[PDB]
Order: structure tokens, then sequence, then C-alpha cells
């Protein structure tokens, strides 16, 4: 038990995360990096320094909380659209600054709300999310075959995008309905721009008739029973995802594919697939409660295997030089990762189901992950 | 004309109607008619004769869709089969096999929900008259379209197009343009003077000019529209523009979470509306637009309001209407605000409510004894909200002086 969970609590990443199972320094210093690279492209590339300089004096300086939100916004608004990577880094770090000290409470969180429930806002952290995840971790993650178990609900679990938890968690806590809203716009943004790839057009996303039409079901739930126009369709196409998903000979791709929206959709407007008479025959909760436990664990692996090949592919930008890993193996690795990857192997093994269609969603996927990882910790 | 459809699946009656039009079985000599409402007549007693049935209700006051019944496709088979009577139903055979641009002359193209984009050739024929594309995944469209003159339709729902060709303004005839709201308008759109319905025009970050032309377009009868990014004095052009035009029969604003900057508390809106939708329900008016009275605009069936707070007087004036078939009013105070769900008290008046079946309160802590004395005669369904604690003073009552068919609930969780 604590033999390993002492261990994460000591080492450099694992923290900023949580497990399963269950550092103003460090970002600082990347602030202060970021202005290196920039001057050596100026041989048009003057505003991203300006930019950054004024980040970096908004950051570091003092300022009253009734002009920091105008400062954070001046910056922030003007930014529309290797050049193009630099750029997203830009507004990365701009709303990394807000969730950077509201936690210490250096801003009021009545005007945090009043802030971020502008419509501007929404659509850019909704969108800065998935560029910011695809432009570091989907790399990385297409190697190891693990491309395919990126789920936007669970993204904000990773040590990087931890800037997302307050931004959704408190705005749940004061505003219902805007967390939703900002995880169907997060999703909408996702399947846009080919973290998921699909030839088809979503019909769940990015569609504000879609988004009004959910919104009236949420708030009088009894349209359910006899709903009109417009929500016929949705409904039906709900039906159709939640078919696909249930299949067994079906393929891989597509089925993961409707298993992703069909849990972003219910988690955020509960009530909405939850069938009394089929989701009893088939099971219904007991698989997607194992295909979720599946796709946090095999996010799992893909951090750990990051960590042992690492000992840059994080990202970048995403861990500065001075306070990188080693390559060096050290004393308690074996001794702790080993029997913390058996552990979370135990965990995962004791609550996911088994059946002919769901062995290659839970166990085949847990069993490649095993194997890949269990012959390289030694090199 | 429906044994070109299929055997087992639903059709729209919107297209019915267009590609009758484009085809040739509408023709008004009168000039005081636009052809366009005979059409939908004509459909009203075809499925009035219980040749089809309807079903659902679309987005503009009227069936969704129908579907003929199967002894009637083979008796419509035998009848007109033989005898001499192009498009693609759900069909991959397309492109590969068949020659489209091997057809010299034909008079309607569609083939919406397809997954073909190879459309760059319309210049080979002029007489075409319809050409739908929803849902086909095509990429764009050839830049010489303006080439066809006889024009009536043009369907682009769901397709992947995201800038419409500046080459259409030209087009000296065309009365439907199905446009998603993504994409962006071409300019001039002023000189479609013929015009008829125009569907989800996206209108953002657009010049006030490009308003302003949009009110010579005096045929029109429905608009639907949405804005996102001129919430200032500019939608002011527009408030008057929707007044030039005289024979409006639907319209609804689509918008989200901000006050209406769009509609005047002094407007006068066209003497025909029967819609008025607001399908946002996060959007709210101030209060109770003045210009929603029993001398004007007196033809409602449909009202679909949100506002940010309903007063004891609203009501009352709502139930002064003479027709207002349907009505839902929403309360955004109650929902995403914590205010108290207040009881309305309709006293004066004696009918109050002389055609209203539908009536939703959502929100609102109506009752059904707030009602005096059959204050509506007929209404078919309700909803309301009733708080638990209301348990006082013979609150609820519900004395069912008036026939409510069917009747749903929505409980509180305070006391």
């Amino acid at each position: 038990s604590k033999d390993i969970r002492e261990y994460l609590a000591s080492t450099f990443p694992f923290e900023q995360q949580s497990t399963i199972l269950d550092q103003l320094k460090f970002r600082q210093e990347n602030l202060a990096e970021l202005k290196d690279q920039i001057i050596l492209s100026l041989g048009n590339w003057q505003k991203l320094l300006d930019y950054t300089n004024k980040l970096d004096e908004l950051s570091n300086t003092k300022i009253s909380p009734e002009e920091f939100i105008e400062e954070i916004q001046k910056v922030l608004y003007k930014v529309k659209l290797l050049y193009s990577q630099f750029n997203l880094s830009i507004q990365d770090f701009a709303l990394q600054i807000i969730h950077s000290k509201y936690k210490s409470n250096q801003i009021s969180q009545n005007d945090l709300l009043k802030l971020i429930t502008e419509d501007e806002m929404l659509k850019i952290l909704a969108k800065t999310k998935v560029l910011t995840y695809k432009m570091k971790y989907f790399d990385s993650a297409s190697k190891m075959g693990i491309n395919k178990y990126i789920s936007t609900e669970m993204m904000d679990l990773d040590w990087q995008f931890s800037h997302y938890k307050t931004f959704n968690d408190a705005l749940k806590k004061n505003k219902a309905s805007d967390s939703s809203y900002l995880g169907w716009l997060t999703h909408g943004y996702s399947i846009k721009y080919g973290l998921s790839p699909n030839n088809e057009r979503s019909m769940f996303f990015q569609d504000g008739r879609k988004y009004a039409e959910l919104y009236a079901f949420s708030k009088s739930p009894h349209r359910k029973i006899i709903p009109g126009e417009h929500l016929k369709d949705l409904l039906a196409k709900i039906n159709k995802s939640k078919g696909i998903f249930l299949d067994q000979n079906a393929l891989l791709d597509k089925r993961i594919y409707a298993f992703h929206e069909l849990n972003t959709l219910e988690t955020h407007f509960p009530g909405i697939t939850s069938s009394f008479t089929d989701d009893l025959k088939s099971n219904y909760r007991k698989k997607m409660e194992s295909v979720s436990l599946t796709c946090q664990v095999l996010q799992e692996i893909g951090n750990i295997h990051r960590f042992i090949e690492s000992k840059t592919e994080y990202g970048l930008f995403s861990i500065p030089k001075i306070f990188s890993i080693p390559i060096d193996y050290k004393h308690g690795e074996k001794e702790n990762l080993v029997s913390y990857v058996d552990f979370l192997y135990s965990t995962a093994h004791e609550r996911i189901l088994q059946d002919n269609s769901i062995n290659q969603l839970c166990l085949d996927p847990l069993q490649e992950s095993l194997n890949r990882i269990k012959s390289n910790i030694p090199v | 004309y429906l044994s070109i459809f299929p055997e087992d699946r639903e059709i729209r009656r919107a297209r019915l109607i267009w590609r009758w039009i484009s085809e040739g079985f509408v023709y008004s000599e009168k000039q005081d008619i636009s052809l366009y409402e005979l059409g939908d007549s004509y459909f009203n007693e075809l499925v009035n004769r219980s040749m089809i049935q309807p079903i659902g209700i679309d987005d503009e006051g009227k069936v969704k869709a129908c579907r003929v019944h199967d002894m009637v496709l083979d008796l419509i088979c035998s009848l007109s089969s033989e005898e001499n009577f192009v498009t693609v139903f759900s069909d991959n055979v397309v492109g590969k096999v068949l020659d489209i641009s091997r057809f010299k002359v034909l008079r309607v193209l569609d083939l919406e929900g397809c997954h073909v984009s190879d459309v760059g050739y319309v210049g080979n024929l002029l007489h075409l008259r319809y050409l739908g594309l929803k849902g086909t995944h095509v990429k764009d469209l050839p830049m010489e379209i303006g080439k066809l003159q006889f024009l009536l339709t043009l369907d682009l729902r769901g397709t992947k197009i995201e800038v419409l060709p500046w080459s259409v303004v030209q087009l000296r005839r065309l009365m439907c343009l199905y446009v998603d709201y993504g994409m962006k308008l071409p300019s001039g759109i002023g000189n479609l003077t013929f015009l008829e319905v125009l569907d989800d025009l996206g209108l953002s970050d657009v010049d006030l000019d490009f308003v302003k032309e949009l009110g010579r377009l005096t045929k029109l009868r429905v608009l639907r529209l949405d804005f996102h990014g001129f919430d200032q004095s500019m939608g002011k052009a527009l408030e008057e523009s929707i007044s030039n035009m005289y024979k409006l029969d639907s319209l609804d604003v689509f918008v989200n979470r901000g006050l209406i900057n769009c509609l005047s508390e002094h407007w006068v809106p066209p003497p025909r509306l029967c819609r008025l939708a607001f399908p946002s329900k996060r959007s709210w008016f101030k209060t109770l637009p003045s210009w929603i009275n029993p001398s004007s605009l007196p033809l409602l069936s449909y009202l679909d309001i949100t506002l940010f707070e309903v007063r004891s007087e609203d009501i009352q004036l709502l139930g002064t209407l003479p027709a207002l078939v349907y009505l839902e009013i929403w309360n955004y105070s109650v929902f995403e605000e914590a205010h108290e769900v207040e009881a309305p008290v309709l006293s004066s008046g004696a009918a109050l409510f002389p055609c209203a079946t539908e009536c939703r309160f959502i929100g609102i802590g109506a009752v059904p004894s707030m009602f005096p004395q059959g204050a509506a005669p007929r209404l078919k369904r309700l909803w309301f909200t009733f708080p638990a604690k209301w348990i006082s003073s013979e609150n609820i009552g519900l004395g069912m002086r008036h026939l409510p068919s069917l009747q749903r609930v929505v409980v509180d969780v305070i006391s």
C-alpha cells in the first residue's frame, strides 16, 4: 500500500496528477526560459516577443485585481490565428496565469467567474486545451498505439493540464450550466482538430442549436418523455452510437470513437442515455465503467513509458532543461516501478468485467500494454 | 410524382414542394401570390385527403415530414410507372458507373445525403432548376454557377463548403437559399430581388451596408437568422430593415447569453406574423417587449419567448391576443439565478385565452387555481412549477373546469 504511495509522493512527476490507486520555481524557470528561442528566429517575429515580455512583466509584478483582468484580457483577445506552434504556447501560458495565482486567491473568484462566462473566453480555452494536448502528447502517444485512447474528459488528469481542473470544478460549483457548455465546446474542438479523425461530420458538436436543445432538456428533464422536433434526431443518434458501441464484431476505430462522444454527452448532460430496460439487459453502465477505467489505466502506462524512456518527449517547452529527468538509473526504481505497474494491473483487473465484446476494449489493450512495458524497464 | 422516392423511408414535405415548383406543376397567373404559399396549400389538401399521413412538426410551424402508405406506393407505380416519367437515393454506384454530364437537358438535380464531391461541371447544363447538396460531403462548388439564369433552389445544409462564391449575385431568379450559418454569404445580397425564403443566414462580423441591402428583398415569408458579433447599434439597421417587407409568416432569432439588442421597444412589425420564435433559452428580453399588443400582430399562433422576468401583468397582456394557439413562455430568472418562483395573479378579463391549447409556463409559479372562472377554455396541455411549501390556503385546487386532457407538473425540493 504505502510502499509505493510514499514513493509517488517523493519523485519529481506523479504528484501533479491523481492516481487511480487512491512548485513556483518550476514554472518560473519556464517563464524565464521562454524568451530565448524567440530571438533566434528574428531573421513578423516581434509581436510574439512583445506578447511574451508583456506576459512576463504581468505575471512577475504585483497588480491589483481591479486591473489584472483588463491586463490579461488585453493580450489574450489579440491573438487570433513552426510559427504557428510558437503562437499556441503564447495563449496557453496566458490562461495558465489566471489559474496560477487564483489558487492563491490573488483574484476574487466572483470576478474570475464573471470573466469566464464571456462567450469568447469559453471558446478560447476549449480550443487551446485540445491544441496544447495535440502539440505535445499526441506525438508520444502515437508511437505506443494509445492514440485512440485519448479522451477529452480525461485530459484534466495529466500533470501538465492541471490548470483546467479549477476552471472546470470551481465553475461547476458556482455556475452549473456553463461547465457542461465548455465540455461540449472542448469536445467539438477535439473532434474538429484531428484528435478523433473521422470522415463524417459530427452531429453532436460544433452547432449552437444542438447545445440549446441539450440545455432545454437539462432544465426540464420531463422533455425526454415527449420531446419536440430537433431532439428526435439527437436521441436517434445517441441510440445509433450506443448500438455501435455495444457491437461485438465492429471495427475498433469507429467503436472507440463512438464510445468517446457517448461518454462525453452522458457525463456532461446526465440522464440522456439512461434507458431503464435496455441498459439493464445489456449491462450498459458496467461496460462504460470498465472502458473508462481502461482509458485511465492506459494513460497511466503511457505516462510510465514516457517517464522510463526519458530516463525531450514530454513536449516542447513542457519541462525546462535545468529541472529535467536525468538518464541515470536509481536505487528505488527497480523496487518501485515493477510493483507499481503490477498493483495498477491488479486494481484494474478486479473491477472490470470480461466478455467476448469487452475483452478487446478492456482486457486486450491492458495485456498488450503490460507486454510492451515489462520488456523495456531494464533498458 | 412520389414514385421516385424509395419504398420505406420518411419523406420531407419541403423537398416535395420545392421540386414540384422546380419541374413545373406550380404556375400562378394571378401575380398576387408568390407560388410558394399555393404549393404549401396544395400539400395541405394532399395530406388532408388522407392519402398521406403527417409526421412531426418542422421549424416552419408545419408538418416536418410525411410517409406514403405502402398500399399506395404500388398503386401509384401501376398508374404512372410504365409511361414516361435524376437523383441518387443512398446508393454508392453513382459516379463510377453513371455519367451525369452526358445528359444534355435535365430539369432538376438532387443528390443530397451522398458521399461524393465531384461538382465542378454545372456549366454544361442551363435548363437546370433544382440543385440540392444537403450532406454530400462537397468541399467546394464551381465558380461559374452564375451561368444558370434559370434557378430557384440552392441547398447546401451540412456540407464542408466554407464560403460561397461571389458569382451568385448575378442570379436573376432565386427563391430559397438553404445556407448553413457557419459559411459566409457573398456581398451584394440586395440584387436578389426575388428571394423567397432564407434559412439560417449566418450574420456576424458584417458591415452595415450588407444589412441594409436585405430590405430590398421584399418577398420573404420565413427568415431564420442568428448573430454573435454585432451586439451593438448595428442591429438597429436590420431593426427597420425587417419593417420594410410586408409578407412575413415566420421569424426566429437565435442568440446566446445576452440581452437582445436587436428588437426595439418602438418598432412596427409586419402586419402578418405567426411563429415569432426564439429558440435559444440562454438569451432573454429585458421585459415583455412593448410591440406585443392586441392592436398589431393579432394573428400569432406561436410565441416561444424567453424573458428575464414574468411580471404579474405579463400573462394578463399575453391573454389578450386573439388566436395565440401555442404559448411557451420561459422564466430565465428562476433557473439561471437564485430567485423564488413567484405566483402570478390574473384577475381581470372574461375569456383571457380564446384558443390556447398549449401553455408551458416553464419556471413560472402558475397554479391551476390561478385561472379565474375558465380563463383557458380549452388548454389541452399545461406545464408549471409547484413548490411543496405552497400547501396552505387552497393554493392548488386544480378544479378541472377546463378539460385539460394531459398535464405535467415539476416538483421542487424545498419543503
